[PDB]
């Protein structure tokens, strides 16, 4: 199938506590593989995925140098905001930054990525074509006219159409044991009564990769969307995932209710039932 | 492999 | 664009120089390089805002400053020989890893043991051949500028009051007049081919203008010879049927 | 550590033709490359910025490629012009140490100089005279390499071009002269390699 | 100035066991901005030696944190995890339930 590779960027300014601390995690798929935090007694990317610590200590110093540049360049970034915002240095302001490629099953690029936002909201992105910009306001509208006569489109569109992509399904293969292969969910219904008439039912979904599934309750068929709890998709800890889905049902209409899972590792959606 | 570019705001 | 003020700077070992510079309206950051012969274009420092952004081997004995209207100022202090080179500025909008710089067109710098050795060039203009008047249909005039050092020089052609590029060539460095002394004299040669026609008619008058960059007033000098400063020496010639 | 080297020194080509110059740099982790002419009294003009992930670069007659990893770039020229004569200069900006401050890096450069094709050759040694002397070799072909003299009181230049452009007409000239009591336009440019239908005037 | 409530879940990394060693787990997400303070308790105690993840954030900008440590579950100790932002009037505590 499809696959993606993400560089995200945090930037939070502390005045009169020094300088703003920069935490930057790159991602294949939902894999984590690298990271950098300024606030390490001597920071250094560092790998967090088996099959990047094969790289020899040029690529590691040329993502440390990098890593060490974009906090710069943030730095300076967040002072400049606050010029065209006209905020007081006294209080702390938030810089996101993402930008990666997506790849379909061929390997070709599917879209490219790259957009920055301001305490929260969108600042400025690029476009699909990778070519053109969207600014959120005024403010960002003054970064879009020095990007355009900087040229700074034109680097990115040779990156995420070149490097970004070559190097994407160059990860892919060699933790192609990990990356490629599916871990489908293992999944059980709890039941839980709550009162004498009124049960819970709890559709779970354990351990899978990648974090995309699908966990829907059915009642004689019949999809119960706007009777059905749904907590949001965690991490395991270990790589992997878990999410559950419940119901409220009627003290002996158990039986009347089906569980839908829907995951890639799956060859067919699962159909569940509480089954005492 | 992470871009190398310097574009401020 | 980017100028740069002097153009030309004729010193002596051990004194001192200020460079100026103005870069590009709406450029934030100036960046001073040295083209020597052995060393060739060297990055010496940047300033970005007033701020010192980056340094290059610059020695401690030169200085730069960046000052609030963006233009900046670069001393050379305690001069060498080895410091004659061209000292160019350049700028920026500011600190893209992604444009270019914009240069000036520089300062070229001579640093001498002692100027007495500084001299004006001579100029002579040299009348076409009607060897070769009859055999083409042209004229060639010949210039010379003979027995100037350094050899700071810009020679130019005049027709009638009035510039002239087309039909000029000149060459484009000196030579010695005696490359076995050292400290020895230059000379350049240019032409200016013309109609034969336009030779002829003896209204046309024809001039070498040759610019001669040399010391200034606030130097000194005590030889009875004249100061050789910076000065224009001319030749000139009218047409003839 | 970064530094950069260009191949050939020099180059002299007939018009027209189309050239090839190279450049290498020996830190891969650069910003960016560029190529610059330099004109003997203006400074730099940038001609082309390759992007730091970017393989080639165009702009009209030129055209530029750039590989990384190789540490190589070769600039291509394409129906050289003689107003393409100058110095050509290979830069590279990237950081030098542990520090966020890039630095633009040049290599030593590439002079260029095109010859105009010479239409209708007719060269002549000629004389002229001071207003109160000089040889001259003019109309020789782009062939003919004007040597230096054997009497260091003799003093000769190089060629050069002019451009006549009122009437589209060029000619390659070079200038011979001495206080020499024994001095002739005749065996001014003895040790050049003169064509044989020099006109000599008598 | 976006100021969005976290959401956090305490659970297990593995099917909780009496006896078994496992890890205990507190994520916050859609939170925003970015300081939080997230501890894990055991019968109000709080626990040293704890690991969180690197700062993340999701498409909406939102951010999101895995605070984890060893654990040893049995059928007397209670464990949860404290979480306190700047959009929560008071610290809110969330008891770990073996089967949410
Ligand atoms: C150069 O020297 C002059 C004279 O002392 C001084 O006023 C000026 O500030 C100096 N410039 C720099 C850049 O140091
Ligand atoms: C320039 O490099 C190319 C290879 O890309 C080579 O074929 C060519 O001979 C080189 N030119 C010179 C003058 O070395
Ligand atoms: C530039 O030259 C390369 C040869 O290395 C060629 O492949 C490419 O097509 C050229 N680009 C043009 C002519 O636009």
């Amino acid at each position: 199938g499809s696959h993606s590779m993400r560089y995200f960027h945090t930037s939070v300014s502390r005045p009169g506590r020094g300088e703003p601390r920069f935490i930057t995690v790159g991602y294949v798929d939902d894999t984590l593989f690298v990271r950098f935090d300024s606030d390490a007694a001597s920071p250094r990317e560092e790998p967090r995925a088996p099959w990047i610590e094969q790289e020899g200590p040029e690529y590691w110093d040329r993502e440390t140098q990098i890593s060490k540049a974009k906090a710069q360049t943030d730095r300076e970034d967040l002072r400049t905001l606050l010029r065209y915002y006209n905020q007081s240095e006294a209080g702390s302001h938030t810089l996101q930054n993402m930008y990666g490629c997506d790849v379909g099953p061929d390997g070709r690029l599917l879209r490219g990525y790259h957009q920055d936002a301001y305490d929260g909201k969108d600042y400025i992105a690029l476009n699909e074509d990778l070519s053109s910009w969207t600014a959120a306001d005024t403010a960002a509208q003054i970064t879009q006219r020095k990007w355009e006569a900087a040229r700074v489109a034109e680097q990115l569109r040779a990156y995420l159409e070149g490097e970004c992509v070559e190097w994407l399904r160059r990860y892919l293969e060699n933790g192609k044991e990990t990356l490629q292969r599916a871990d489908p969910p293992k999944t059980h219904v709890t039941h839980h009564p709550i009162s004498d008439h009124e049960a819970t039912l709890r559709c779970w979904a354990l351990g899978f990769y990648p974090a995309e599934i699908t966990l829907t309750w059915q009642r004689d068929g019949e999809d119960q969307t706007q009777d059905t709890e749904l907590v949001e998709t965690r991490p395991a800890g270990d790589r992997t995932f878990q999410k559950w889905a419940a119901v409220v049902v009627p003290s002996g209409e158990e039986q009347r209710y089906t569980c839908h899972v829907q995951h890639e590792g799956l060859p067919k959606p699962l159909t569940l039932r509480w089954e005492p | 492999l992470r871009v190398m570019m310097l574009a401020p705001f | 664009g980017v100028t740069q003020t002097p153009k030309h700077l004729i010193t002596a070992t051990g004194q001192r120089v200020t460079l100026r510079c103005s870069p590009r309206s709406g450029d934030l950051s100036v960046y001073w390089y040295q083209q020597s012969l052995d060393q060739g274009l060297q990055f010496l420092i940047q300033y970005y805002n007033g701020e010192e952004r980056a340094k290059g081997n610059i020695l401690e004995r030169f200085s730069a400053q960046q000052f609030p209207d963006l233009h900046s100022e670069l001393n050379l202090s305690s001069l060498e020989l080895g410091d004659s080179a061209l000292y160019f500025c350049a700028s920026s909008v500011g600190l893209f890893s992604t444009d270019t710089q914009y240069f000036g067109p520089g300062t070229r710098l001579t640093v001498l043991e002692d100027l007495k050795n500084v001299f004006p060039p001579e100029v002579a203009v040299f009348e076409p051949s009607e060897a070769e008047i009859s055999h083409t249909q042209k004229a060639t005039l010949v210039c010379l500028a003979t027995g100037f050092y350094p050899d700071h020089v810009e020679l130019s052609w005049w027709v009638n009051g009035k510039e002239v590029h087309s039909g000029v060539c000149t060459d484009p460095q000196p030579l010695k007049e005696q490359p076995a002394l050292n400290d020895s004299r230059y000379a350049l040669s240019s032409r200016l081919r013309v109609s034969a026609t336009f030779w002829q008619n003896p209204r046309n008058h024809f001039r070498c203008q040759v610019q001669f960059y040399g010391l200034s007033e606030n130097d000194e000098w005590t030889q009875d010879r004249a100061k050789p400063v910076t000065q224009i020496v001319s030749a000139e010639a009218w047409g003839r049927a | 550590k970064q530094e950069v080297t260009q191949i050939p020194a020099a180059l002299s080509v007939p018009e027209g033709e189309n050239l090839v110059l190279n450049c290498s740099f020996t830190d891969s982790a650069i910003y960016n490359l560029q190529w610059f002419r330099q004109d003997p009294g203006k400074g730099l003009t940038s001609l082309l910025l390759i992007q730091s992930s970017q393989r080639e670069q165009t702009s009209g007659r030129l055209n530029a490629s750039l590989d990384k990893s190789s540490g190589r770039s070769t600039l291509y020229i394409a129906a050289s012009q003689p107003g393409d004569s100058a110095t050509y200069l290979c830069a590279v900006l990237s950081p030098v140490q542990e520090t966020s401050g890039s630095r633009l890096t040049f290599g030593e450069g590439t002079q260029l100089t095109v010859n105009p094709d010479i239409q209708n050759p007719d060269p002549a040694v000629y004389q002229l005279r001071d207003s109160k002397s000089v040889c001259l070799f003019t109309d020789f072909d782009s062939q003919t390499n004007v040597s230096q003299s054997k009497d260091s009181d003799v003093y000769i230049t190089d060629k050069c071009v002019l451009d006549m452009r009122s009437m589209d007409f060029k000619s390659n000239s070079a200038v011979a002269w001495s206080n020499k009591s024994d001095f002739a336009c005749a065996n001014a440019f003895n040790n050049s390699i003169i064509p044989e239908d020099t006109f000599f005037p008598s | 100035m976006i100021q969005r409530t976290p959401k956090i879940q305490v659970y297990s990394r593995h099917p909780a066991e009496n006896g078994k060693s496992n890890f205990l787990n507190c994520y916050v997400s859609g939170f925003h901005p970015s300081d939080i303070e997230v501890d894990l308790l055991k019968n109000g105690e709080r626990i040293e030696k704890v690991e969180h993840s690197d700062l993340s954030f999701s498409k909406d900008w939102s951010f999101y944190l895995l605070y984890y440590t060893e654990f040893t579950p049995t059928e007397k100790d209670e464990y949860a995890c404290r979480v306190n932002h700047v959009t929560l009037s008071q610290p809110k505590i969330v008891k770990w339930d073996r089967d949410m």
